[PDB]
């Protein structure tokens, strides 16, 4: 009757870009 | 004379040799004994087979003069567990066996592996099996006692149960990606694998 | 001659010439445990992290949602990029207990094959033990 | 007569220091605490432990039935100049008290839930039984010895009763500063 | 003096050895310990009898360098 | 010729030349148990204690208020300084039954990165071991 | 039904600058 | 020394000899 809690999940809601600028690895 | 047996078993000295202190060699290439090393666990954790766990270095870890980085962040540390639990325990003992810099620099730490604020042993959540422990004889009982009122109705087996499966012990459940400590339980050295140079300035 | 042969590996692990590079990236979650940037290569995923961040752990996610490990490794000067050997759609990133899922949205199926045996297409892998 | 009272801290002597770590004693393991507070030499003039020291402990075999407090045993003090001692002492409370004590967890439940369940169960088939118109000691006996585990909560001040005679001859000296 | 024989022995020091740090010969042709292999079940597995399984890798294992693929 | 270059190395440590500090720090608790003054240098954070008070213990604070331990360095000339190895938004200072929090008001998420891996940016460490 | 009790969480009402002084640390 | 048994015995390290690709 009990089972082993899951991670939590992340919420859907706040969806943004990673990149705000080029990386410099990427020579850009 | 040898008698006054009991006080004079009570009045028997106990001499504790002193110490003498010395000094650390390199403290640039040195991390010593309770150092802590906080890591975050890559693997779900299940004691229910021993295994081997794995977690990353979450920071870098300087030396005890904290001028030199001496393990970096992202190191792999590869440790593991068995024996699983007892009745009433909730932490499992875990030793951490090895660390891999990102660089190639390995050394073999034995030390203990400790939750997020230093107690020992990690823990999570315990399945203590209720069910596989109590079903049986309550299953039993439950079923006499109905046949017993439907016999009466016309107008032990329990403990054989529980006696087998009384005896089970708990499964601890960790999540992946928890933090947490390594708490070093012996000096290390690196300075066959370091050294130290002075920048051109501008 | 084994040295000149070291020197022309290296050489051409570092040349790094005739790459794609995928900057689709967006993130849901728990953004205070995100990455700086993150791309990809084709054949490799980086994350880059700030200096005063915690690295995390870093997750595979399948169509259906089930998270499985995947082989990193530790790239840059300041060890702050995290390199997982896959290019997936869907990604998780997990430190403590706090969650961020990481979306690629330019995802390739294709991708481009690896012929050489390496990371690189300018180095064989060669059998030497021949048998 | 002691030698150098200048280089030496005596046996008796306490160490005032700051639990780092949280201590449960589910299992072995180190402990880990500084010193807050200067320590001296017999002679009460030389600073020989200095204050922000760390001191590596570690405690084993757990508490039994009656019992609210651990043995730890402190094993070595590191100066944050790199000095370090071997000194294999008894921790004890803030006043001396032997062995480290906090919150204690008996586990009730785990020791007498099954029989209470049982006995309740048994109670209430006979009951409904009755209505139409041993196991317990059992479970008792398997559960009823399941040691108490002791909770020590970080930041919590402990002292360490110096077991030993401790010589810093061999790390220190003395020099005069010339006067202004 | 050998009396205090309970708080003697619990007295008895933990002296662990210290540890030196190495290196790893050749990290292109190393995959070093917890590494993670990633494969696929082949047999379907049923633990009546002693058995031996079965399973095929799902991607390429690369060095702990990161750029041989060794797997 | 070694003896240089650990001159020259001591010097460098010693220079610390190019280094910003953040004073911007606050407190709310049990003032008792407080430092005198709290800043860092954009990798250590320093809290500096009188010499009458007690050393405290100082935990690491996250995003959801769980504490950890961080390493700790004594410095100073009075070992009046504890320098914690870690910039964070949030520290506990705990002295037995006494708790203070310390906010840093001005955290910069991105810091500066450690291209040479040792606390100071004039000295590299380098890797003797080759192999 | 016990659980080990938490370490005193400091009020957060009394909130004030740590530094009433720039330190001679920083040459200032 | 030789105590803290039971925290010495835990702590005693696990070394698995590695292996060479044929």
């Amino acid at each position: 009757c009990a089972s082993a809690p899951k991670p939590k999940q992340p919420s859907d809601f706040n969806r943004e870009p990673v990149n705000k600028t080029v990386p410099v690895e990427i020579q850009r | 004379g040898g008698g006054g047996g009991e006080l004079a078993e009570k009045l028997q000295p106990m001499r504790l040799s002193g110490s003498s202190a010395g000094r650390l060699g390199n403290r640039d290439m040195l991390i010593t004994q309770g150092t802590q090393l906080d890591c975050v666990l890559e693997t779900r954790l299940v004691t229910t087979q021993p295994g081997m766990t794995t977690c990353h270095l979450t920071r870098d870890v300087y030396s005890t003069s904290g001028r030199v980085v001496l393990l970096d962040r992202g190191s792999k540390v590869v440790g593991f567990y068995q024996g699983g639990l007892r009745q009433g325990q909730a932490r499992i003992f875990v030793q951490w066996s090895r660390i891999e810099t990102p660089s190639g620099v390995v050394i073999n730490l034995d030390s203990p592996g400790t939750g997020p604020l230093g107690e020992a042993g990690l823990g999570g959540w315990i399945d203590r099996h209720f069910w596989e422990r109590f079903g049986g004889a309550i299953m039993i009982s439950l079923i006499g006692d109905l046949g017993d009122w439907a016999s009466r109705q016309g107008s032990s087996a329990a403990a054989e149960a529980l006696r087998n499966s009384i005896n089970i012990p708990p499964t601890l459940y960790k999540n992946q990606g928890e933090r947490v400590n390594i708490l070093v339980a012996r000096d290390l050295d690196f300075s066959d694998v370091y050294s130290l140079e002075s920048i051109p300035t501008k | 001659r084994e040295a000149n042969a070291r020197a022309a590996v290296e050489a051409a692990f570092e040349q790094r010439v005739g790459a794609y590079y995928n900057l689709k990236y967006m993130m849901s979650g728990d953004k205070d445990i995100a990455p700086v940037n993150a791309w990809d290569d084709g054949r490799f995923t980086y994350f880059k992290f700030s200096a005063n961040a915690d690295l995390p752990s870093i997750y595979f996610v399948d169509a259906e949602g089930n998270e499985s490990l995947v082989p990193r490794t530790t790239v840059g000067s300041s060890n702050n990029i995290i390199a997982v050997h896959k290019v997936n759609p869907k990604w998780m990133i997990r430190l403590g207990n706090r969650a961020l899922a990481i979306f690629n949205e330019a995802y390739d199926p294709n991708g481009v094959p690896n012929d050489t045996g390496t990371a690189s297409p300018a180095v064989r892998r060669v059998n030497k033990g021949g048998n």
